[PDB]
RNA sequence: AAGAAAUUCACGGCGGGCUUGAUGUCCGCGUCUACCUG
């Protein structure tokens, strides 16, 4: 729904982010490419936020990536 | 009257250790003993995704860069040496006793009949061929699974001993043995007469093999993968974990019993084309297969369940009690 | 009627060995046995900014205190030897047997069909010019991948041996040889003579090459790269992991691969400009590319996908078989 | 008071960086006594 570019360079696990956007917020589904079956997503404001959180997270730069999965995959907002 | 068991329980007899892989060179044959075990080594890759899609109901936004991009996961990958030929496997598989006395007994009246049955099947249908079938079709080494595939000479070196002594030290080419069907030797034959004098209760007995594929340098394995259930989270980057022994690279005994359980040709469908895993239900986990299916009447399950009322399986009995001796 | 297998998977066939980079000085060329590995030094470097900046929110103060400041690292750089000339990639790459025999047959009449296509595409497509594409595009060194850059001349010595004695002993100089273009070489069709005799179940054959970039002194390389995944936190301080064997420098099977994956130039776009790897999707990692994407008709994925069905790919199915070769 | 279970098929990590700069470690000091390589 209203698809959008990724978090760069996935994978290392075949998973990836894929960040894309809704009407309102922008949904962040951690996701496989193939057959599709995700894992925990998380729900908040623009693309303005997702690089901001994204570079804040530890690591250099692949590891932002695994880091980021494993932050959202705990997630808090169903 | 004589109704089947609430709950059966057979020991696996004809049981079987683990592998430990370490790697030689030809005329160093002999010498496997100070032979190096094979470190399961961890490359980490880079690929595209040959993987398919499902073509339901899609946007085409999505393949372009999923398939463009790096998937660049960790893959423990076990390798060889340097500069070893050969490679290794040492297991002994011990026979345990008693093809039929049970681990648990819900009827005892059951009971007795699989013993009287034991009893019929071990004392009409001798084992000459029974263990052919544990032999021939495990000495034509399927043992050795994956690594099977396009050696020089694999040997296989089933050495047998009593005690630190060993006595019966028969020695083989694995590759003059098919694996579709069991063709006439002598000293498979011998081996047979062991397992002869194993599964009829007659002397101790553990196969320490020694199975010596000969096929190159530093090539790949197929050393048995364990999983990532729980585990692709914490750490989230291997993502084929080749299972260890104490600093080697394991087969584990669950690959290893269809090394040896694969026995019957006697199954719905084939001739001479699919040798499977001796089973109940025979199933076999590559092609996702029911050989002997439910409205099919070959199954381990239905063999007791009219062996035991009705005394007819004849000569399929022995895809119905060698699923009991696993 | 005869519909995709559920989950199908094929081996290998032309495997691959892993690389130990070993450097040597000319005129020595021939005595290799003695030439001693490569070890990954480790360099330590301080940074700059050469990286392009956001365009969308800032504040033009950032890049003085950040192109000012020195994000600096360790890089573990692998650096040849100080009087040491030549070079070296110690690779037995094996062909196995089976060019479409499965590993997993999740439809029995799908593998009857597979294998009826190897027996077409093997038997009416002779495999000349199929191993003139997996020699004369990986005799002309793609094996060595990035350290081809510049060679004086990257010579490469592809013995072969039944034993431990070698008959098939061909040399070669790959820097006469193209990377766009296969051009007609009599020992390159010896050479692809004898991956007729791998790839259609003849013999066994292990190859072990002897790659010799004849570059220059203490100069760099391109050895394969490991990962930081949950690694640069712990020590935080390497950035690059060039990838060892026991005391060498690899380069991983992964890359090494795409060496001799790299076969067609049967794409979609190119005519004579790019030779791509011959994939599933046809995807290269560099270009971030999806040659033959999923609207045209040139995927692997759509070569059973149409040939399993109507049996008209035409010439094309080289790069929907060479698919199945690896 | 558990007993059996082919987790496997393959997979480009590369791409490029000035670590640097500058320096008092010193000051004293009983190893110790004897002893059949048969």
């Amino acid at each position: 729904m209203k698809f959008i570019k990724y978090l760069s360079t996935a994978h290392l696990n075949y998973m990836n982010i894929a960040v894309y956007e809704n009407g309102s917020k922008i949904k962040a589904r951690v996701e496989n490419v193939v057959n599709g079956k995700s894992v925990g997503a998380r729900d908040f404001d623009s693309t303005e936020q997702l690089e901001s959180w994204f570079y804040g997270l530890p690591g250099s730069g692949l590891g932002r990536i695994e880091n980021a999965m494993n932050e959202i995959s705990r997630r808090e907002n169903p | 009257e004589r109704k089947l068991d609430p709950s059966d329980a057979l020991m696996s007899a004809g049981a079987w250790a683990q592998r430990d892989a370490s790697q030689e060179w030809p005329a160093v044959t002999v010498r496997e003993k100070s032979v190096r075990g094979t470190i399961s080594n961890r490359l980490k890759t880079k690929d595209r995704d040959p993987a398919k899609l499902d073509a339901s109901i899609q946007s085409p936004n999505l393949q372009t860069v999923d398939v463009a991009n790096l998937p660049s996961d960790a893959d423990t990958l076990k390798v060889r040496f340097t500069l070893r030929v050969l490679g290794g496997a040492g297991t002994p598989s011990a026979c345990n006793d008693a093809a039929y006395r049970d681990k648990l007994l819900q009827t005892v009246a059951t009971y007795v009949n699989d013993q009287g049955f034991a009893e019929l099947a071990r004392r009409y249908a001798h084992n000459l061929a029974n263990a052919r079938f544990l032999w021939r079709n495990r000495v034509g080494a399927e043992a050795v699974e994956v690594r099977i595939n396009h050696i020089r000479q694999g040997e296989v070196a089933r050495a047998w001993r009593f005690d630190a002594l060993a006595i019966g030290l028969r020695d083989f080419k694995a590759d003059a043995e098919l694996d579709a069907l069991a063709e006439l030797i002598a000293s498979g034959l011998s081996g047979s007469g062991h397992v002869l004098l194993e599964v009829v209760a007659f002397a101790r007995i553990g196969d320490g093999q020694e199975v010596f594929p000969s096929q190159e340098l530093i090539l790949d394995k197929g050393d048995k993968k364990g999983q990532k259930s729980k585990t692709l989270y914490s750490v989230r980057d291997a993502a084929a974990i080749h299972s260890q022994k104490i600093g080697n690279a394991l087969r584990t005994i669950d690959t290893w019993y269809p090394d040896e359980d694969g026995l019957g040709p006697i199954a719905v469908e084939p001739y001479g084309s699919v040798t499977s895993q001796g089973k109940a239900y025979r199933q076999p986990k590559q092609k996702l297969d029911f050989y002997t299916l439910l409205d099919n009447w070959v199954l381990r399950d239905e063999a007791p369940a009219v062996e035991q009322q009705h005394y007819v399986i004849a000569n399929l009995i022995r895809g119905g009690v060698f699923g009991e001796a696993e």
